[PDB]
C-alpha cells in the first residue's frame, strides 16, 4: 500500500499543479469545474459530456486498459451517486473483469509451463536423433538442429522466468540487475527463435522456388541471420530501456519500446507468410501438371500448409492482433498460448518423429 | 458545511510545521515532502468526516490549492522517468531495425550461393 | 620413435580430405544423365546435335553442368550394367515413334522393365518420342495401318488435354498421342510418387531437346526437395 | 540346370489353330514371369505374350491380341500358348523365355540374341 | 550356327571324361579342413581385446 | 537334321554327366555334418567406418597384409585405406567413373579397376616419384569389366560382360589367354590359392572351373536358377561358393563335380551380391540386396549371424587373409570393418 | 501497450507479477462503490 499511495500522492501533486497553470474555460455554455476526485485529475468538462481516461495503477486488481467514467450534468454539477448523493467518479470497470481474467491467467500460466517443458523434452530427443544418427545429416537437418536449439533455449529461459521471476514479488521489488540480465537473454533467444523460423523459410524458398539446381549453400549467412542479427534489435531495445523506460526487471509491456524487438520479429514472420504462399503455389502447380484429382489437391495443399505453419510461425501472422471483445479475447488467449508454448513440440513431432526418413533410419539402426 | 472552513485551517499550520524542517530549496524536491504531503491531506480528509462532509469538495480543494500556491508556485518539478521517447525518436528506433530485417533476409536470399 | 610415422600418415590423410572436398563440390553440382535410346531411334543424332564401353557428353544450360552418358559397345543384355545408373538425375529414353511397320512394342517392353526395375524405381525418365516428322508422313500416306500393330487404336480418340500443333491434321495428332499414352499407361500404373515420366514429341534436329532436358531436370529436383519436406 | 523345351508346332492351314507347350524344369516355376517370343525368317526376336507368376496378369502384343491365348500350369511346370485363327505372318520359331529373376516386376533381355533362360524354340509354319 | 553346337559336344565330352570322387569323401575333406583350422579362425572364436587390432 | 542331331548328342552327354554325378552322391553334406557341434551365435560388431566415398561403392579388395584395402566407388575414385587407423593412403581419380571392380595386387605395388569403360586400368602405387599414375590400360574386352584379380605384378585375370574371361600380360598389355565358355555376362571370378585354377560365375546360372596355364574349361557347375553374382574359393582350393539372384548361396565341390549344400531362407527373397569364406572355411559370409549380410555355417547350412549396419545394398565384402576382420562395402558409400 | 501475438507471453508474465500476489490467494477487491471516490 506504500507504492500505491506514493503514486497516488504523486498524481495529486501533479493535479493541483495543473489547475493553476491551465487557461480558464472557453466554451459558450456552462461547464464542470476541474477537480481532483482522490484518484485522478479531471480537466474542465463541458456541460453534458461524459469523460474518459484510463484506470490508475494504485491497486493490483485495477486494469490500466479500462476507462474511468465521470459524467458532467447540464447545469455543471458533477454526477452524484443516487445512493448517498456524493460527487462520485465511476471506477467500476477498473476491477470488474480482474477476478475472471486472473482465473484465466493461471490456466495460461500452467499451459505455458507444460507446453515449454514438453517442448524441451521432445526437442532434445529430436536433437539427439539428428546428432547421433549421422546418416540423416544434410543441410536441411543442419538448419533444423539450430532451429531445434533455439526452441530449447527459448523454452528454458521462459520456464526460469516463469518460476523464479513471476511468483517472486520480493525480487521484482528490489529491482536487481540480475533479473534485467535474464530479460535481455530472454528477448535475445526469443528473437533468435523467430529469426531461425525465417531462416527455415528462406532456405525452403531457395530450394523449391529459386536456386533449385545448385543445392549447395553456405550456411554462414543463416547463422548470421538466426544467431547474430537478433543481437541488433535486443541491444537497441536494452539501451533505450535503460534510458527512457527503466521499470523493475523490464517486465512492463505498456512501453512502445517493445516494438524495437517485436516489430522486426513481425516483419520476419510476414516474409515467411509470403514464402508459404509462393511455396503452396508451386506445390499446387506441381499437382496440376500431373493431372491430380481436384479433391486430392485440396487435401494435399492443406496438409503441406499445416505442416509448414509451425515451422514458419504462420500462426503469429494469421492471428497477430488480440481482439478487444471479452469473449473473442478469451478464446484468442487459449488458442494462441497453446500455439505459442507448444510450437517447439509440434515442430519436433512433424519434422523429426513423423519424418519418414527418420523413422526408417531409427528403426533400422535399432533393430 | 461552515464547520469545515473553521477546522480545515488546523492543518494550515501543520503543513507549515514540516515546511521549515526542510530548506527552501528542498520545497521543490519531491523526495523531501513525500511523507509531509500524505500527512497534510490526511487530516483534511479526516476533518470533513468529523462534521459529515465527504473529503473531495470544492471548499477544501480551494484550501489545498491555497497551500499549493504558497509553497509550490516557484518550482515546476517533473520527472516521469517511465515515459516513452517522442515520435521523432521512437519511430526511427522501430523502422530502422525493421528495414534491416528485410534487408538481412534479402541478403541471405542473394548471398547464400557464393 | 615410431610415433612420427602416424603423424606422417595423418598428414597424407588431411591432404586427401581437402582434395575430396573439392571433388565433392564438382560431383554434387554436376547432374548425370543416362541416354538410353534404342537402335535407329535417333539417339545417335541427338548427341550429334551437342570400341569404347561408354561415351560421355558435357553441356551447360544456364551455367548448370550436365554429364550425359551413352552406352556404346555393350551387349543387348542390360539387366546388369543398367543398375549402375540408379542415381542419375534422369534416364533419357529415346523412341522412334515412326518405327512401327515391331520396334515400337519393343521400346514399350524396355520402358516397362526400366520403370518397374527394383533399382530404377526412384529414377525419372525423360521420354523423347523422336522422329515426329517421319511419323506424320506415314499417317498421311496409304495403308500404314497403325491399327494392325495396335488394335486398340481404332477405338481411341484424341484427348482434350492434347495441344495440337497448328496446321497438322488431327489424324497425326491422334497417332502421336496414342503412342504417348502407350507409355503413360505404363508409367502411371506403377508410379508411387517416387519417379515420373516426362514425354516430349521431338525430332532429331530439334534444338528444344537440350532445353527440354533442363526444364524436366528442374522439375525432378523440385519434386525431390518437396519430397524431403514431405510436402508432395 | 535351367531347361525349357517347347512342344507342338508344324504345318498349319491359314486360319487354323494350334497349341504350343513349354516344359520347364530346373527352377521354381511359380516364382517367375513367363514369356513367348518368336523370330520370323530374317526378322529379329519379338515379344509375343507374357503371363505373371500367379497367372492373373496377362499381356499380348497387338498383332496377336484376340487370337492367341497364353496360360500356365504352375503345378505341371508348363507354359501354354493357344494360337487360334493363324495367319501366314505368324510363321516363326516360337521360344519359351523365362524372366531372368524371381519375384520381380521387371523383365529384362527376354528378346536378346543370346538370352540364356530361353528354350531352343519350336517351328510354326502357316502356309497352304 | 552349327559351330556353337559343335563346341558344346566337344566341351561336354571333355567334362564327362573326368574322375569324380564320392561326395562322402568330398564332404569329409571339407569337414576335416574346418576342424584343423578352427583355432586360427578369428571370426569363429571371440578374440580377446588384447589381440584384436581393431579394438 | 545335322544341328538337331548335335542337339540330341548333347542331350545324351548331359544325362551321362547327370548319371555320373548321381552315382557319386552316396551321402549329403548335411548328413556328414549332422553330428558336429554348431558354431553358435556369431555376432560381429562394426569396428571401423570409412566415410570417404561420395557415390555408391561397387567393389573392394583387401591387401595381403590384412591392413590396407582398396575400394571403388561410382564417383570415380579409388581410395586405399589403412583399416587400423582409418587413414586414407591414396585417393586415385579414375578417367571413367563407372567402375565396377577393383583389385589389390598381392605384392601391394599395384591396384586395378574397371567397369563400363571395358578397360582394366593398372595403377602403380610405389613409383619413385611419390604419386599414383596409370601404368597400363588393357583394352581387349568388348563389354564391361565385372571382376579382376592379380596373379602377380605381371599377370591379371579379368571377367567381362562380353561373356569371356581373359588372362593378361601387364607389361605387353595383350591377352595371353581367353576363356570363352559362358553364355551370359561373367559377373565374378575367384582364383585358387595356388593360382593354377580360377572359377567364374555368369548370368547363365552356371559356374566354370578354368585351367589358367592351359586355357580350357575343366568343369561346369549348374544348380542355380538365376544369374550368379558372386563366387569365392574354399580356403583349401577344393570347393567354392556362389551367390545368385535366386536368393540362394550354393557350395560346389571340385572333385565331386556337383553341388554339396544350398544356403537359403524362406524369408530371404533378395539376391546375393557378394560371398566370402572365413579363414577356416566354417563360415560363409554373403551380402544381400536387403542391405544386410548373413553369416552362414558352411558345414550345417545354418544361419549363425547377421551384419545389419549398412543403409543401402551391400555390394561387396571381403575377409582378410589372416581372418581377423571382414569388410563390407555398400551402395550407401560406406565401408564397415566387422570383427 | 504491445498487443501482438509475439507479446502474449510477456503480457501474461506482466499481468501475474502485477495483478496476482505472487500467484497466491485472493484478496478483497478494491471497493469501488458509492462510499468510494
Ligand atoms: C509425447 C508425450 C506426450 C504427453 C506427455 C505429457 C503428459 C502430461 C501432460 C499434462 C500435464 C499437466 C500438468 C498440469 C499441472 C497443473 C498443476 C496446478 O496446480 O494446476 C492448477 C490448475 C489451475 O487452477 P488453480 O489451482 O486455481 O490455479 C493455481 C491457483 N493458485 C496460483 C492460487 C495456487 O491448472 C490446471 O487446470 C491445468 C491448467 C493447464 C492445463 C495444462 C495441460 C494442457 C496440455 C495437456 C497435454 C497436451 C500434450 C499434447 C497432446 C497432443
Ligand atoms: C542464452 C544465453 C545465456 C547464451 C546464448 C549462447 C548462444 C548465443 C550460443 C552458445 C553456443 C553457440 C553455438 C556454438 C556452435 C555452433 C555451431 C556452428 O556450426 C558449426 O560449427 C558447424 C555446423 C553446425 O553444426 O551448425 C553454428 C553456430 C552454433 C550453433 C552456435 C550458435 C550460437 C550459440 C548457441
Ligand atoms: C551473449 C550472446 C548474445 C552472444 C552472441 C554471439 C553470436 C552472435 C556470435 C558468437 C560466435 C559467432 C559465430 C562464430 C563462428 C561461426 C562459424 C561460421 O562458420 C562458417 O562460416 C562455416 C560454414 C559456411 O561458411 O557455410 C559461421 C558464423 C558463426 C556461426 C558465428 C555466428 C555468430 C556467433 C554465434
Ligand atoms: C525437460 C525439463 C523440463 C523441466 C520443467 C520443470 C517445470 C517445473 C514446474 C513446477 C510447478 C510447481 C507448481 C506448484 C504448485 C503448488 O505447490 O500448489
Ligand atoms: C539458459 C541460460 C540462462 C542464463 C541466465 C543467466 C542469469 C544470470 C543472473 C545473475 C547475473 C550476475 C548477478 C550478480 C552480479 C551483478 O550484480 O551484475
Ligand atoms: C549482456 C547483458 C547486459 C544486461 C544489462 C542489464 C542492465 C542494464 C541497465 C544498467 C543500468 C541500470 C541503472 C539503474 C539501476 C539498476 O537497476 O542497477
Ligand atoms: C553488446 C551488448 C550491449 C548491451 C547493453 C545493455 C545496456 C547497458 C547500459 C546502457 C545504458 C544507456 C546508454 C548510455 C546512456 C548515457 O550516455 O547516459
Ligand atoms: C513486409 C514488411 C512488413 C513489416 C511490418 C512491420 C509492422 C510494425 C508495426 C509497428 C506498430 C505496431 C502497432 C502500433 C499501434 C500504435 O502505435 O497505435
Ligand atoms: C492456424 C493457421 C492457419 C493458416 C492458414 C493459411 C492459409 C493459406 C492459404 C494459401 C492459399 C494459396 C492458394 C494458391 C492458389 C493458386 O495456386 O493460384
Ligand atoms: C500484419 C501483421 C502486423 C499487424 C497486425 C494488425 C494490426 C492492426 C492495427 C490496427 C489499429 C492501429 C492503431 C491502434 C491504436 C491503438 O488502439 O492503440
Ligand atoms: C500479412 C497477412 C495477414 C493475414 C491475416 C490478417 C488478419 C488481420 C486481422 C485484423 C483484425 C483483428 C481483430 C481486431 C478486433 C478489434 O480490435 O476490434
Ligand atoms: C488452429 C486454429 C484453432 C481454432 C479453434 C477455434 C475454437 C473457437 C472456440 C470454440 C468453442 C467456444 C465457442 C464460443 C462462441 C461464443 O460464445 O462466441
Ligand atoms: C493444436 C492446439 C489446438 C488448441 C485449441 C484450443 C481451443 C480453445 C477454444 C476456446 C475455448 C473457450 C471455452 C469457453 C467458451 C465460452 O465460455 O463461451
Ligand atoms: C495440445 C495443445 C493444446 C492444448 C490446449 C488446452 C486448452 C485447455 C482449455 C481449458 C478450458 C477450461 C479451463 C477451466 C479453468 C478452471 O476453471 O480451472
Ligand atoms: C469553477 O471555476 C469557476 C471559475 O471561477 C467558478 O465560477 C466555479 O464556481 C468553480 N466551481 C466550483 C464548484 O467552485
Ligand atoms: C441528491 O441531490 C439532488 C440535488 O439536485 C436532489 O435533486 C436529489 O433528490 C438528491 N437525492 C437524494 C437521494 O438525496
Ligand atoms: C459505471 O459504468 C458502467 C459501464 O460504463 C455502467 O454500467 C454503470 O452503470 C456505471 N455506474 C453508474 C452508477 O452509473
Ligand atoms: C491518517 O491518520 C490515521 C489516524 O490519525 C492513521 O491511522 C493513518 O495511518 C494516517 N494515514 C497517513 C497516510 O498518514
Amino acid at each position: 500500500y506504500v507504492v500505491g499511495r506514493k503514486k497516488m500522492m504523486d498524481a495529486q501533486y501533479k493535479c493541483y499543479d495543473r489547475m493553476q497553470q491551465l487557461p480558464a474555460y472557453q466554451g459558450e455554455g456552462p461547464y464542470c469545474n476541474r477537480t481532483w476526485d482522490g484518484w485522478l485529475c479531471w480537466d474542465d468538462t463541458p456541460a453534458g459530456v461524459l469523460s474518459y481516461q484510463f484506470c490508475p495503477d494504485y491497486f493490483p486488481d485495477f486494469d490500466p486498459s479500462e476507462k474511468v467514467t465521470k459524467y458532467c450534468d447540464e447545469k455543471g454539477v458533477w454526477f452524484k451517486h443516487p445512493e448517498n448523493n456524493r460527487t462520485w467518479s465511476n471506477y467500476t470497470m477498473c476491477n470488474a473483469f480482474t477476478p475472471e481474467k486472473l482465473k484465466n491467467a493461471y490456466v495460461l500460466y500452467y499451459l505455458a509451463i507444460v507446453g515449454h517443458s514438453l517442448s524441451i523434452f521432445t526437442l532434445v530427443i529430436s536433437l539427439g536423433i539428428f546428432v547421433f544418427f549421422r546418416s540423416l545429416g544434410c543441410q536441411r537437418v543442419t538448419l533444423h538442429k539450430n532451429m531445434f536449439l533455439t526452441y530449447i533455449l527459448n523454452s528454458m529461459i521462459i520456464i526460469i522466468h516463469l518460476v523464479e521471476v513471476v511468483p517472486n514479488g520480493e525480487l521484482v521489488r528490489r529491482d536487481p540487475v540480475s533479473c534485467k540480465i535474464l530479460h535481455f537473454f530472454h528477448q535475445y533467444m526469443m528473437a533468435c527463435n523467430y529469426f531461425w523460423m525465417l531462416c527455415e523459410g528462406i532456405y525452403l524458398h531457395t530450394l523449391i522456388v529459386v536456386a533449385v539446381f545448385t543445392e549447395k549453400q553456405r550456411l554462414r549467412w543463416y547463422y548470421l541471420l538466426g544467431w547474430g542479427f537478433p543481437l541488433v534489435p535486443t541491444t537497441i531495445h536494452a539501451i533505450t530501456r535503460a534510458v527512457y523506460f527503466n521499470d523493475n526487471c523490464w517486465l512492463s509491456v505498456e512501453t512502445h519500446l517493445l516494438y524495437i524487438i517485436h516489430g522486426p520479429v513481425m516483419a520476419a514472420l510476414v516474409v515467411n507468410f509470403f514464402f508459404l504462399l509462393n511455396i503452396v503455389r508451386v506445390l499446387v502447380t506441381k499437382m496440376r501438371e500431373t493431372h491430380e484429382a481436384e479433391s486430392h489437391m485440396y487435401l494435399k495443399a492443406v496438409k503441406a500448409t499445416m505442416i509448414l505453419v509451425p515451422l514458419l510461425g504462420i500462426q503469429f501472422v494469421v492471428f497477430p492482433w488480440r481482439p478487444s471483445n471479452k469473449m473473442l479475447g478469451k478464446i484468442y488467449d487459449y488458442v494462441m498460448h497453446s500455439l505459442i508454448h507448444f510450437q517447439g513440440f509440434f515442430v519436433a513431432t512433424i519434422y523429426c518423429f513423423c519424418n519418414n526418413e527418420v523413422q526408417t533410419t531409427v528403426k533400422r539402426q535399432w533393430a | 458545511e461552515t464547520g469545515m472552513l473553521e477546522r480545515l485551517p488546523l492543518c494550515g499550520k501543520a503543513f507549515a510545521d514540516m515546511m521549515g524542517k526542510v530548506d527552501v530549496w528542498k520545497w521543490c524536491n519531491l523526495s523531501e515532502f513525500i511523507v509531509y504531503y500524505e500527512s497534510f491531506t490526511n487530516c483534511t480528509e479526516m476533518e470533513a468526516n468529523v462534521v459529515g462532509c465527504y473529503w473531495p469538495n470544492p471548499l477544501a480543494q480551494g484550501f489545498i490549492t491555497g497551500i499549493h500556491r504558497q509553497f509550490f508556485s516557484n518550482c515546476t518539478v517533473d520527472r516521469v522517468h517511465l515515459e516513452d521517447p517522442p515520435d521523432e525518436v521512437l519511430i526511427p528506433l522501430i523502422v530502422i531495425p525493421v528495414v534491416l530485417t528485410v534487408a538481412m533476409a534479402g541478403l541471405v536470399v542473394w548471398r547464400s550461393k557464393r | 620413435d615410431q610415433r612420427n610415422e602416424e603423424k606422417a600418415q595423418r598428414e597424407a590423410n588431411k591432404k586427401i580430405e581437402k582434395q575430396l572436398q573439392k571433388d565433392k563440390q564438382v560431383y554434387r553440382a554436376t547432374h548425370r544423365l543416362l541416354l538410353l535410346g534404342a537402335g535407329e531411334s535417333g539417339k545417335n543424332t541427338i548427341v550429334k546435335q551437342m570400341t569404347s564401353g561408354i561415351f560421355e557428353t558435357k553441356f551447360q544450360v544456364d551455367k548448370v553442368n550436365f554429364h550425359m552418358f551413352d552406352v556404346g559397345a555393350q551387349r543387348d543384355e542390360r539387366r546388369k550394367w543398367i543398375q549402375c545408373f540408379n542415381d542419375v538425375t534422369a534416364i533419357i529414353f529415346v523412341v522412334a515413334s515412326s518405327s512401327y511397320n515391331n520396334r515400337l512394342q519393343a521400346a514399350l517392353k524396355l520402358f516397362d522393365s526400366i520403370w518397374n526395375n527394383k533399382w530404377l524405381r526412384d529414377t525419372s525418365v525423360i521420354l523423347f518420342l523422336n522422329k515426329q516428322d517421319l511419323l506424320a508422313e506415314k499417317v498421311l500416306a496409304g495403308k500404314s495401318k497403325i491399327e494392325d500393330y495396335f488394335p486398340e487404336f481404332a477405338r481411341y480418340t484424341t484427348p482434350e488435354d492434347a495441344t495440337p500443333e497448328p496446321g497438322e491434321d488431327p489424324r497425326v495428332t491422334r497417332a502421336k498421342y496414342f503412342i504417348r499414352d502407350e507409355f503413360l499407361r505404363i508409367s502411371t500404373a506403377s508410379g508411387d510418387g517416387r519417379h515420373y515420366c516426362y514425354p516430349h514429341f521431338t525430332c532429331s534436329v530439334d534444338t528444344e531437346n537440350i532445353r527440354r532436358v533442363f526444364n524436366d531436370c528442374r522439375d525432378i529436383i523440385q519434386r525431390m526437395h518437396l519430397r524431403q519436406y514431405e510436402l508432395l | 540346370q535351367v531347361q525349357l523345351q517347347e512342344s507342338g508346332g508344324g504345318l498349319v492351314q491359314p486360319g487354323g489353330s494350334l497349341r504350343l507347350s513349354c516344359a520347364a524344369s530346373g527352377f521354381t516355376f511359380s516364382n517367375y514371369k513367363m514369356n513367348w517370343v518368336r523370330q520370323a525368317p530374317g526378322k529379329g526376336l519379338e515379344w509375343v505374350s507374357d503371363i505373371s507368376q500367379s497367372g492373373a496378369s496377362i499381356s499380348y502384343t497387338g498383332s496377336v491380341k484376340g487370337r492367341f491365348t497364353i496360360s500356365r500350369d504352375n503345378a505341371k511346370n508348363t507354359l501354354y500358348l493357344q494360337m487360334n485363327s493363324l495367319k501366314p505372318e505368324d510363321t516363326a520359331v516360337y521360344y519359351c523365355a523365362r524372366c531372368p529373376a524371381p519375384f520381380t516386376r521387371d523383365c529384362f533381355d527376354v528378346t536378346s540374341t543370346t538370352y540364356a533362360y530361353r528354350g531352343q524354340g519350336t517351328q510354326v509354319t502357316v502356309s497352304s | 550356327s552349327i559351330a556353337q553346337a559343335r563346341k558344346l559336344v566337344e566341351q561336354l565330352k571333355m567334362e564327362a571324361n573326368i574322375d569324380r570322387i564320392k561326395v562322402s569323401k568330398a564332404a569329409a575333406d571339407l569337414m576335416a579342413y574346418c576342424e584343423a583350422h578352427a583355432k586360427e579362425d578369428p571370426l569363429l572364436t571371440p578374440v580377446p581385446a588384447s589381440e584384436n587390432p581393431f579394438r | 537334321s545335322e544341328l538337331d542331331q548335335l542337339r540330341q548328342e548333347a542331350e545324351q552327354l548331359k544325362n551321362q554327366i547327370r548319371d555320373a554325378r548321381k552315382a557319386c552322391a552316396d551321402a549329403t553334406l548335411s548328413q556328414i555334418t549332422n553330428n558336429i557341434d554348431p558354431v553358435g551365435r556369431i555376432q560381429m560388431r562394426t569396428r571401423r567406418t570409412l566415410r570417404g566415398h561420395l557415390a555408391k561403392i561397387y567393389a573392394m579388395h583387401w591387401g595381403t597384409d590384412s591392413r590396407l584395402l582398396v575400394s571403388a566407388s561410382q564417383d570415380g575414385k579409388l581410395i586405399i585405406w589403412d583399416s587400423y587407423t582409418t587413414n586414407k593412403v591414396h585417393a586415385i581419380p579414375l578417367r571413367s567413373s563407372w567402375v565396377m571392380t577393383c583389385a589389390y595386387a598381392p605384392s601391394g605395388n599395384y591396384v586395378a579397376c574397371g567397369g563400363l569403360d571395358n578397360i582394366c586400368s593398372i595403377y602403380n602405387l610405389k613409383t619413385r616419384e611419390g604419386n599414383v599414375r596409370v601404368s597400363r590400360e588393357l583394352a581387349g574386352h568388348t563389354g564391361y569389366l565385372s571382376c579382376c584379380r592379380f596373379l602377380d605384378d605381371n599377370q591379371i585375370v579379368t571377367s567381362s560382360g562380353d561373356t569371356t574371361c581373359a588372362l593378361w600380360d601387364i607389361e605387353t598389355g595383350q591377352q595371353t589367354t581367353t576363356f570363352t565358355g559362358h553364355t551370359g555376362d561373367v559377373m565374378s571370378l575367384s582364383l585358387a590359392p595356388d593360382t593354377r585354377l580360377f572359377v567364374s560365375g555368369a548370368c547363365d546360372a552356371s559356374a566354370k572351373l578354368w585351367d589358367v596355364r592351359e586355357g580350357m574349361c575343366r568343369q561346369t557347375f549348374t544348380g542355380h536358377e538365376s544369374d550368379i553374382n558372386a563366387i569365392c574359393f574354399f580356403p583349401n582350393g577344393n570347393a567354392f561358393a556362389t551367390g545368385s539372384d535366386d536368393a540362394t548361396c550354393r557350395l560346389f565341390d571340385l572333385r565331386a563335380d556337383q553341388e554339396l549344400m544350398t544356403y537359403s531362407h524362406d524369408n530371404i527373397i533378395c539376391g546375393i551380391t557378394s560371398v566370402s569364406f572365413s579363414k577356416s572355411g566354417r563360415l560363409l559370409l554373403a551380402g544381400y540386396d536387403d542391405f544386410n549380410c548373413n553369416v552362414w555355417d558352411a558345414l550345417k547350412a545354418d544361419r549363425a549371424g547377421v551384419l545389419a549396419g549398412h543403409d543401402n545394398r551391400v555390394s561387396c565384402l571381403g575377409v582378410t587373409d589372416d581372418g581377423m576382420a571382414v569388410a563390407t562395402g555398400s551402395w550407401d558409400s560406406f565401408l564397415k570393418i566387422w570383427n | 501497450k504491445c498487443n501482438t501475438a509475439t507479446c502474449a507471453t510477456q503480457r501474461l508474465a506482466n499481468f501475474l507479477v502485477r495483478s496476482s500476489n505472487n500467484l497466491g490467494p485472493v484478496l478483497p477487491p478494491t471497493n469501488v462503490g458509492s462510499n468510494t471516490y
